RNA sequence: GGCUAAUCCCCCAUGUGGACCCGCCCCUUGGGGUGUGUCCAAAGGGCUUUGCCCGCUUCCGGAUGGGCCCGCGUCCCAUCAGCUAGUUGGUGGGGUAAUGGCCCACCAAGGCGACGACGGGUAGCCGGUCUGAGAGGAUGGCCGGCCACAGGGGCACUGAGACACGGGCCCCACUCCUACGGGAGGCAGCAGUUAGGAAUCUUCCGCAAUGGGCGCAAGCCUGACGGAGCGACGCCGCUUGGAGGAAGAAGCCCUUCGGGGUGUAAACUCCUGAACCCGGGACGAAACCCCCGACGAGGGGACUGACGGUACCGGGGUAAUAGCGCCGGCCAACUCCGUGCCAGCAGCCGCGGUAAUACGGAGGGCGCGAGCGUUACCCGGAUUCACUGGGCGUAAAGGGCGUGUAGGCGGCCUGGGGCGUCCCAUGUGAAAGACCACGGCUCAACCGUGGGGGAGCGUGGGAUACGCUCAGGCUAGACG
């Protein structure tokens, strides 16, 4: 069945497209500990209906573009930037770990 | 087209075929679609030929084309006997 | 380390390094003898051991021990080498196979003959 | 705070028994109490009871031991020879019924936590369920 | 290859009596009956406390040297025994005992195992009618091991089978001295066999 | 010193020229139609559109276009023509365009 | 340049139907229906010739095969940390069987990265295989599946299908032909040659069988395949003899010079009788086809064997290959002579400088046997990368200290949810292999039939203790 995923909209600076961050949890194959890895999906939002901070369902779809095979199925829960926050920061720390400038 | 034929399985001088449904283009001992019997040309045992005639009839009903030898074997097991 | 740590860095597998760059892993390599000297063993021992600098097809040049009572390896002998160092002569890590190519077998050998390329003593 | 209250308890007990204490108090939690019941029923402790140390709820855990002994060191054998935490914050361990262990060819027990409540490796095997392997005791 | 050579020296090294000759092994000429000490220039010297290894080695070498089987074949049987269900030691002895060349010896068609081997290779034996000349052929419970009809008139088979008139046969077998045939009733139980061997040590030798 | 199957190469070349030509026609008329429609010439543009439609379906009779390739072309054609017309309007000869 | 046939190409017609545009209905991404308009069909051949066969056209469906897309999984280096402009997305096109920046205009300014982007190294992936108690480690040869390539690079044509190993075009490198303008070619098919290498076979037989292409069929093609050949390369089976033979030949080796060992071993005696010589001699092969019947069901008859005069059965019949490593400890097996830190041995510890069980030989002995050793490489032992299953005061190992980001982890009670977790059913998990059983070659290797498993993933249903999440509460942590 068309895979359905739930996630948070972390970007919407694109036309009719939003970025959804989907987390997942599983037992490390050798160390057991439940670890939590995640991935971002560019989902189709033709009505520009979804905004930053929405937790949405996403459904496997027919290609809309390269790098874009999912459509926003529906809104699960509105606004909640606490999630958008983790992301933004986790990305900001990247500056402070190379050779140039950054923030601690 | 798809066929019903014999795939070789025994060993040197010890042939044992498998009556099989497969695409005509596949190598003979390659991936078949279904096994519907087996055949020992040297009748080394009382059970040298078995054919799932209900199944044979199915494939035959969908286009499967038997080899002249496969047909010969299927007949022997009353695949075409309409009596 | 903590499990979180093993999850973050994991264990590191041990890479085993060779003692026989007879290249291609190959069981044997062919070469030609450059020099055919003699060497002095280390500390505990003393004697005149027969070595041989060899230029391998492997595209290598290394010293290889010449086992047995007596040989016949000049400055252009075609030799076949195998793995096997000589604990006394640091730097010698291969043996010449007495019985192949130019390195003749040992004569009047009667025990461990196969290890010295000496055919079964004729006669009855 | 304690990072693992069940391990804290398993140890308070491990410790108390090594110096043959009478009882031992542990901060109370339903889950902890639930584990004691198995502990009691299988005859590892004499039982326990809710009490109020100071102003907060605890659980006197009446320990139990064998008889005095012969020769040097008369100290009695332990009822709880071994009591170890298996699942832990940082590394939770879950098992399927087909994967439930067998502590000392049966002479010991494993305490799982299932959706059918806290059970021993048999109560679990019986009800045909598995869950979080909490600890083993023998 | 099946060895082929001085057999009594094997008795001398194992210190026990193996019957690689049938008669003579019951006679005051048995060598074991007059030189129970190992062969070679040191047979009479003071034996040194054997090593745990030596003990196991010697013990297995004894059991194998009894059936005249190759270390190769021998090892394969043991592995097969180890795989099968049941006490490996016994199952091992059952299999070793199910070898036609051995069964032919048990039924007294031959004086020794090495003789029963030749009687098989040369067709003088039969299994359920059809002839078999494979010393290693495995007799199963219910089979009938007989002498080849064309062979029933052999000076050697005459003697051997005559001498059988009167002798008893293993509880797992059953001879018929008249018709020159017998039957493998069932796999011999450990108790039935009385070999000077501790199969336990053997299983350990292959455990190393 | 070789295979008489060089024949397939000869045949291919004729078949190639045969296809190339059928298509050139299709394109040329297709444009012609789109152009007339764009200029408001309805009766004229539809008239030509039908040839195009016909040539396309015909090309599909054999292995020139075959498939849904014709379908695709007819579609894109009738759409561009119907739309270009509607920007002045009045589909006279009511050629291929359905009511 | 000229002539000409067709199942070659084209035009008109017929419209079951189908395609396209627009509308309406159901359905929900471009699925199904309906209406008007437009557009689109075809090929003949053979006869036992007027009734069948082979074939043609359009459409719906089946079956097989395949394209594209998505989740998760898939080595080493962070002494590679920033990467990106068709780049990321949008609108409109083009292109295709089809989605898509696949391609193109135009607009936006995005996309990716420590959960390792980008870069560098290495590498076809898998079923499986080897090893291991397992977890795991290593591996991907044969066989089966998928992918990629066909001298190197690029490209399209034809076609249901190709960007085509024995098709085409261009560039490049090479070989050959050349009357110097210009042409020809590609064994990573079978066999073979040459080069490289430690090392890898026959320019064999057959199309009898299984399979494939074309043909109504007869039949043709098939280095696919079925066989044979070479190589102990591996596995399995088998032989070089069996029984009797001296308080024990000779020779050889030790010796307390009494004697001890090789050893029932030999010679001998009797028995069987591998090799070899005769006779017989196969399964694999019954279909296609023909006749009857209806070209069906059914019945009947005929042809056909490379392997091969091989397997195997019967008769006769000789007593007739044994080697290799090792014997100081680990490690099973000891003495003499020779040599004198020499000649040499050596896996580690070590051995030899005058009486060496360690060097060399001999006698004897242990091991294994058509093999035995050696080298190389993988797993093991090695809980020595420790998940199972390790450690850091002095053995290697605590960061010089703090502050703190991400992350990891989280006290007590109640409730909702049910992501983790657990349960049931179900689908999937090809065949081969592996396991068990029975069975076919005299056994076995090998092979056939059958059975039993299986983690993971999809779907439906269920549980809610623990973890997570949401909501509320508490004061024992923390803070004031
Ligand atoms: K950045
Ligand atoms: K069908
Ligand atoms: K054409
Ligand atoms: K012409
Ligand atoms: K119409
Ligand atoms: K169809
Ligand atoms: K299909
Ligand atoms: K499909
Ligand atoms: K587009
Ligand atoms: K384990
Ligand atoms: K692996
Ligand atoms: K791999
Ligand atoms: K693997
Ligand atoms: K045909
Ligand atoms: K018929
Ligand atoms: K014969
Ligand atoms: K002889
Ligand atoms: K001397
Ligand atoms: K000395
Ligand atoms: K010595
Ligand atoms: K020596
Ligand atoms: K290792
Ligand atoms: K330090
Ligand atoms: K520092
Ligand atoms: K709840
Ligand atoms: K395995
Ligand atoms: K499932
Ligand atoms: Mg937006
Ligand atoms: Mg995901
Ligand atoms: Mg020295
Ligand atoms: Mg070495
Ligand atoms: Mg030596
Ligand atoms: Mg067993
Ligand atoms: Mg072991
Ligand atoms: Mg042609
Ligand atoms: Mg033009
Ligand atoms: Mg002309
Ligand atoms: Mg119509
Ligand atoms: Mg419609
Ligand atoms: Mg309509
Ligand atoms: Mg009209
Ligand atoms: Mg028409
Ligand atoms: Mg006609
Ligand atoms: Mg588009
Ligand atoms: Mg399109
Ligand atoms: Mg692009
Ligand atoms: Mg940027
Ligand atoms: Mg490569
Ligand atoms: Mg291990
Ligand atoms: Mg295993
Ligand atoms: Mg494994
Ligand atoms: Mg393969
Ligand atoms: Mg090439
Ligand atoms: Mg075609
Ligand atoms: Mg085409
Ligand atoms: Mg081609
Ligand atoms: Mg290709
Ligand atoms: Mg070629
Ligand atoms: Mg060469
Ligand atoms: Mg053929
Ligand atoms: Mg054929
Ligand atoms: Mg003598
Ligand atoms: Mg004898
Ligand atoms: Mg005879
Ligand atoms: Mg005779
Ligand atoms: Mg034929
Ligand atoms: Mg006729
Ligand atoms: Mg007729
Ligand atoms: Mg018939
Ligand atoms: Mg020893
Ligand atoms: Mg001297
Ligand atoms: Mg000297
Ligand atoms: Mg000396
Ligand atoms: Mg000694
Ligand atoms: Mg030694
Ligand atoms: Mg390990
Ligand atoms: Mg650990
Ligand atoms: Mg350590
Ligand atoms: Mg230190
Ligand atoms: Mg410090
Ligand atoms: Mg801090
Ligand atoms: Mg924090
Ligand atoms: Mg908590
Ligand atoms: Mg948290
Ligand atoms: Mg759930
Ligand atoms: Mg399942
Ligand atoms: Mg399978
Ligand atoms: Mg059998
Ligand atoms: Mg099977
Ligand atoms: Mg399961
Ligand atoms: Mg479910
Ligand atoms: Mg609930
Ligand atoms: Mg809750
Ligand atoms: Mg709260
Ligand atoms: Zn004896």
């Amino acid at each position: 069945p068309k895979k359905v995923l739930t996630g948070v909209v972390v970007s919407d600076k694109m036309q009719k497209t939003v970025t959804v961050l989907v987390e997942r949890q599983f037992p490390h194959p050798l160390y057991g500990k439940v670890i939590k890895r995640s991935k971002k999906y560019l989902a189709h939002d033709p009505e520009e209906k979804y905004k930053l901070g929405d937790v949405v369902e996403i459904i496997e779809s027919r290609p809309i573009s390269k790098r874009k095979r999912f459509r926003v199925l529906r809104l699960v829960e509105s606004g909640r930037m606490d999630l958008v926050e983790k992301y933004l920061i986790r990305r900001q720390n990247y500056q402070s770990l190379s050779k140039r400038g950054g923030k601690a | 087209m798809v066929k019903i034929r014999l795939a070789r399985f025994g060993s040197k001088h010890n042939p044992h075929y498998r009556i099989v449904v497969t695409d005509a283009r596949r190598k003979r001992d390659g991936k078949y679609i279904e096994k519907i019997g087996y055949y020992d040309p040297r009748k080394t045992t009382p059970d040298w030929l078995k054919v799932d005639v209900e199944r044979a009839r199915y494939w035959l009903s969908v286009g499967a084309q038997p080899t002249d030898t496969a047909r010969r074997l299927l007949r022997q097991a009353g695949v075409f006997r309409q009596e | 380390p903590t499990i979180n740590q093993l999850v973050r860095k994991g264990r590191e597998k041990v890479r085993k390094k060779s003692k026989v760059p007879a290249l291609k892993g190959a069981p044997f390599r062919r070469g030609v003898c450059t020099v055919v000297r003699t060497v002095t063993p280390k500390k505990p021992n003393s004697a005149l051991r027969k070595v041989a600098k060899v230029r391998l097809t492997s595209g290598y040049e290394v010293t290889a021990y010449i086992p047995g009572e007596g040989h016949n390896l000049q400055e252009h002998s075609v030799v076949l080498i195998r793995g096997g160092r000589v604990k006394d002569l640091p730097g010698v890590r291969y043996h010449i196979v007495r019985g192949v190519y130019d390195a003749a077998g040992v004569k009047d050998r009667k025990k461990s003959r196969s290890k010295y390329g000496t055919k079964k003593p004729k006669e009855a | 705070m304690l990072t693992d209250p069940i391990a804290d308890m398993l140890t308070r007990i491990r410790n108390a028994t090594r110096v043959y204490k009478e009882s031992t108090d542990v901060p109370a939690s339903r889950f902890k109490e639930e584990i004691l019941r198995i502990l009691a029923r299988e005859g590892f402790i004499k039982g326990y009871e809710r009490v109020d140390v100071d102003g907060k709820p605890y659980l006197r855990v009446y320990l139990k031991y064998g008889p005095r002994r012969q020769g040097p060191d008369p100290r009695p054998e332990q009822v709880i020879h071994h009591i170890r935490r298996i699942s832990k914050p940082g590394r939770r361990v879950y098992v399927g019924v087909k994967e439930i262990p067998r502590v000392r060819r049966g002479l010991g027990i494993a305490i799982l936590s299932t959706s059918k409540g806290v059970l021993t490796d048999r109560e679990a095997r019986k009800l045909g369920v598995g869950g979080e392997l909490i600890c083993e005791v023998w | 290859g099946r060895y082929i050579g001085p057999v009594c020296r094997l008795c001398r090294r194992e210190g026990v009596k193996l019957y690689l000759k049938g008669e003579r092994c019951y006679s005051p000429k048995c060598a074991m009956e007059r030189r129970p000490y190992p062969p070679g220039q040191h047979g009479q010297k003071r034996a040194r406390r054997p090593s745990d290894y030596a003990v196991r080695l010697r013990e297995k070498q004894k059991l194998r040297r009894i059936y005249g089987i190759s270390e190769r074949q021998f090892r394969n049987l043991f592995e097969e025994a180890s795989k099968k269900k049941g006490v490996t030691g016994s199952v091992f002895l059952g299999l070793l005992e199910s070898r036609l060349d051995n069964v032919v010896y048990r039924l007294g068609f031959a004086v020794s195992r090495r003789q029963a081997r030749q009687l098989v290779r040369h067709g003088h034996i039969t299994v359920n009618g059809r002839r078999v000349d494979l010393p290693s052929y495995r007799v199963r419970p219910g089979d009938e091991i007989a002498v080849a009809e064309k062979s029933r008139n052999l000076e050697l088979i005459r003697q051997n089978l005559e001498a059988m008139k009167g002798r008893k046969v293993g509880p797992w077998l059953s001879l018929d001295v008249e018709g020159m045939k017998g039957k493998f009733l069932r796999l011999p139980d450990r108790e039935d066999l009385a070999l000077p061997v501790n199969e336990q040590l053997v299983i350990e030798f292959y455990s190393r | 010193r070789n295979l008489s199957a060089l024949k397939r190469h000869r045949q291919s070349l004729k078949r190639r020229l045969r296809n190339k030509a059928k298509k050139s026609a299709i394109k040329t008329l297709s444009k012609k139609a789109v152009q007339l429609a764009q200029e408001g010439k309805a009766e004229e543009a539809l008239k030509i559109m039908r040839k195009a439609e016909s040539l396309i379906d015909k090309a599909a009779k054999g292995s020139t276009l075959h498939k849904n390739a014709a379908a695709r072309r007819k579609s894109r054609l009738m759409r561009k023509v119907r739309q270009l017309l509607e920007a002045a309007g009045a589909p006279l000869i009511g050629g291929g365009l359905s009511a």
